[PDB]
């Protein structure tokens, strides 16, 4: 009488709760669609959450659907504003907003993600845009630097000789080591309201198999070889562009389609342009990282207790069980645990007696990691035999 | 009634190829003997344009 | 639909053509093109030549 | 002479055209080199009508060299020489990463044409 | 779990025809059986070819799933007062030939979260049963079973036809990729209906014009 | 468009008439998604000659949520898609009770049109 108990329909959204993996957990840092913060990162969960938040159509909004469409887990949104329009207006003062201090106090206090992402720097593509490309990348590779484990997730403008002269470009070594950039625009199968298609930057495809990969195949793998789910094709092929394969500048990941197979990321190699130190290939960098995560997870457990040297064996015994179970994981390269990782805590292997009265517990990790097989060089041989 | 399901579109042979002889970028990284297949198959491209182009008249 | 195609359905669907080609090439050479497997560049040429007749 | 007559003859896997000479052609044991070349730099779909024919080591790109991936290499290279080219027998295929600039895989294939060492006890404890 | 901590019995549901339409007796067992097992068989027989090219065996018939399950029944102990004829009175009756018919009751076996072959319940009906009673009382109310069931797989026909639709509907409607090609997208249209589709049916049932007229993102209809 | 062609045209759910338009049609993607909303608001019984179709909601309105209930709605939804409508598959069906105001069971059922995660040993003991 008072109450009709029986079946309903609606469409809230229950939700999940955490995903955990922060060292590849993407942020976007776009304006906000036209009640979130003005400032604090929103944690987005499925694709549900992401129209209920943000809406369906914009430009942060077909990122968030091109995410969650790639296969992506869960994603965190930073926003920024109810942006100006005329847009070579609200792609200086996107650029002048990442560089305030208040940045830092935000990315530096978040712990929750690890894959910077400004998926709306390709409007520059519209747009000197050249000046606004360079200060593009350089205020997200620094604020990637300052922070203990992030990293940027850029790209190139599709005109050659715009695309040219960014990777010839200065950036620091400490810099290039974690950051980089996918080339060609992705064309996605979104309807932009009439029959042409909706053109975005390949960044959120790529955030997605990131972590994916990561998730399904450990993040020592490679980021690459992926099928893009919801891409029809990229603008440009390296077949009529030959710029960029001037060996000159940064290295850049060449996103291709082939014949029996779709849309494949074709490439995991980072901004150093360096034959010989191994910060190039993405998942060493995001690894070792992983490693960083944890080992520093357990480092913290024994933190405040006494520099004895029972303290120093205790965090080695951990530390020791704990890289072994990777090492018969499959990830670090080597057939015996001697050449495999090593550890030398201790009080005259790395540390002083002054360096333990300041209160510092030194602890030393050696790796060794696997090779990507970028290259099969096949080989024939006849062997006559009469 | 009429319909118009004509056309204009051609794929020559040399694309229909796999992707390790040509479709190299022009007169700039071939060397002379990869522009020698291209002009094997251009009067057999234009024998099988000439079907398109006499049925689209 | 005056249309041909369940006509000549059975002659222009590229198994017809390979083989009225094959056995053409067969006839007219034979001791100097000897090899026709699908590895030889000619036999690959001659083949996506009937593909576009097709 | 006779390499040439039982083993077919047929055109070089660059074509290379002259006025002079027609068609430079491979012939006899060459032939078979010439089509191992062109097996495993072709790739599956990228033939019209002919979607089986291919080596398919694109497949192995971005694979991490772990011995999980050695053995993978081994078992297409083997199953693309029976089903596609059954001209040429299979010895051993040999693969080892490159020592000088890493992240190349080297495979050494050995075709043909188609006891335990009871010695090493002088040698061992 | 997630929610709370108490069990879930097995239930073992009858009915009289081949579907759901008409209901028998309906127990739930008490005593769960410990361990289930259910055993899947297909008979192959071997071409004995005179022509000896090749070495193969053909399919002949995929024999029937049958479920293997042991309970036990037991009214002593002060928790345990209904008699365990009363329970197996069902079991009995259910498991048997029955009055109305002359056929077994087309059994149903469902646990709580355990998933069947492939389905959320097992159908089929009593292939074996043997009841042990090994304790007695003074006189002889048994309260002590021992139960050995044994099943098979008989679903309706009314599911299984369900499923096969799920299977290709004799409806393709397959996409194209970039660089795409008739003879790629007939591989790709012969295996979401396995009917190996024979491309120059595709450009005539599509209506294309050239061979080449899709254009990448636009969908290909193919019918058997 | 061609969903539209192979997904039937039916008429909405909510009847609406119009003298200008004559009946409101559901077609394509969105009348699967209708004749889902038909299925599990209807009740076996309540159409005459028709007395299979129905979801049958109503046998869990006192039910307790202890998680026998929980997967009883998971296979009565599982089934009833098997029967009365093989035109959309099922991916999943969560069922959380709503934790502000209880006593309500939220199900989101996921359909189709019709590896075990290695990543998680970096991050355990």
């Amino acid at each position: 009488t008072m109450v009709l108990p029986g079946v309903s329909y609606n469409e809230t959204l229950l939700t999940q709760a955490s995903n955990d993996d922060p060292v590849t957990m993407p942020l976007f840092i776009g304006y906000t669609p036209p009640p979130v913060t003005v400032m604090q990162p929103v944690s987005v969960g499925s694709l549900t959450q992401a129209n209920s938040l943000f809406g369906q159509r914009g430009t942060l909004a077909y990122s968030l659907r091109h995410f969650f469409e790639n296969g992506g887990l869960q994603c965190y949104v930073l926003p920024l504003g109810p942006g100006k329009g005329e847009p070579a207006a609200r792609l200086q003062e996107l650029i002048a907003a990442l560089q305030t201090p208040q940045m830092l106090e935000t990315l530096l206090a978040d712990d929750k993600t690890g894959l910077v992402l400004v998926p709306e720097l390709s409007e520059l593509n519209e747009v000197d845009a050249d000046a606004l490309w360079y200060q593009g990348w350089q205020v997200l590779l620094t604020l990637c630097r300052q922070a203990p484990q992030r990293f940027a997730l850029l790209e190139l403008p599709e005109d050659p000789a715009s695309a040219v002269t960014l990777t010839q470009q200065s950036f620091s070594a400490d810099q290039c080591q974690r950051g980089a950039a996918w080339w060609p625009r992705l064309e996605t199968s979104y309807q932009d309201e009439s029959s042409a298609p909706v053109v975005l930057s390949p960044l959120p495809a790529v955030a997605a198999a990131i972590q994916r990969s990561a998730h399904d195949n450990g993040v020592w793998k490679a980021p690459a070889n992926i099928a893009l789910a919801k891409t029809r094709r990229p603008t440009q092929s390296i077949l009529t562009s030959q710029a960029l394969l001037d060996n000159q500048g940064v290295s850049c990941n060449l996103i291709r389609s082939f014949v029996g197979k779709g849309v494949r990321l074709w490439g995991c190699r980072t901004l150093l342009n360096e034959e010989n130190t191994a910060w190039r290939y993405i998942q060493i960098r995001l690894l070792v990282s992983s490693v960083e995560h944890y080992l520093s997870k357990l480092a913290r457990a024994y933190l405040f207790e006494p520099n004895t040297a029972p303290t120093w064996m205790k965090l080695k015994g951990q530390v020791w069980t704990w890289l072994r179970q990777q090492w018969l994981a499959g990830a670090f390269f080597g057939t015996v645990e001697d050449e495999a990782f090593s550890l030398s805590i201790g009080l005259d292997e790395t540390m002083t007696e002054d360096d333990i009265r300041h209160g510092k517990m030194i602890l030393q990790v050696r790796l060794a990691l696997l090779a990507p097989a970028e290259f099969i060089a096949i080989s024939l041989t006849l062997d006559l035999r009469d | 009634a009429g319909r118009f399901r004509d056309q204009t579109l051609y794929i020559p042979i040399g694309q229909r190829q796999p992707e390790c002889y040509a479709l190299q970028q022009p007169d700039t990284v071939i060397d002379d003997q990869t522009r020698a297949v291209h002009q094997f198959l251009l009067p057999v491209d234009q024998l099988l344009a000439d079907g398109t182009a006499e049925l689209a008249q | 639909e005056n249309a041909l195609f369940p006509a000549v359905k059975d002659a222009i669907v590229f198994d017809a053509l390979w083989q009225q080609a094959h056995e053409k090439v067969t006839a007219l050479s034979g001791e100097i093109w000897t090899d026709t497997g699908d590895h030889d560049p000619g036999v690959t040429l001659l083949q996506s030549a009937t593909w576009n007749c097709s | 002479d006779i390499l040439k007559a039982t083993l077919g003859q047929c055109w070089a896997f660059p074509p290379r055209f002259s006025p002079d000479t027609g068609v430079s052609l491979t012939a006899g044991v060459e032939a078979v080199m010439q089509s191992l070349r062109v097996l495993f730099m072709t790739e599956p779909g990228e033939r019209i009508m002919r979607e089986s024919y291919g080596g398919g080591m694109h497949d192995f790109i971005f694979e991490n060299i772990t011995d999980e991936l050695l053995a993978n290499i081994h078992n297409r290279i083997e199953e693309s020489i029976l089903r596609h080219e059954p001209r040429a027998l299979l010895k051993d295929v040999i693969i080892q990463p490159d020592k000088q600039e890493a992240s190349r895989l080297r495979a050494q294939i050995t075709v043909y044409l188609a006891n335990i060492h009871d010695g090493q006890t002088l040698r061992l404890l | 779990s997630l929610l709370e901590r108490g069990l879930s019995k097995l239930t073992l549901n009858a009915w009289k025809d081949r579907e759901g339409k008409i209901p028998a007796g309906s127990m739930s067992a008490m005593y769960n059986p410990e361990t289930i097992q259910l055993d899947y068989q297909t008979r192959f027989d071997t071409e004995d070819t005179i022509n000896t090219a090749s070495q193969s065996n053909r399919y002949v018939i995929s024999e029937p799933v049958g479920l293997n399950l042991t309970l036990l029944f037991d009214s002593q102990m002060p928790g345990n007062t209904t008699p365990i004829e009363t329970q197996l009175a069902m079991l009995k009756s259910l498991c048997a030939v029955d009055a109305a018919t002359g056929s077994p009751y087309f059994l149903r076996i469902t646990w709580g979260k355990m998933r069947w072959e492939n389905k959320g319940w097992f159908a089929g009906r009593a292939r074996d049963l043997s009841v042990t009673y090994t304790l007695f009382d003074r006189d002889a109310t048994p309260l002590r079973a021992t139960v050995q069931l044994s099943l098979v797989a008989d679903e309706s026909f009314v599911i299984q036809q369900s499923l096969k639709t799920q299977s290709a509907p004799d409806r393709a409607l397959v996409s194209v990729p970039d660089l795409a090609s008739l003879p790629l997208l007939a591989l790709s249209a012969g295996g979401v209906l396995a009917s190996s589709v024979d491309y120059l049916s595709l450009a005539w049932d599509n209506d294309l014009d050239n061979l080449d007229d899709f254009q990448t993102g636009d969908f290909l209809r193919a019918t058997k």
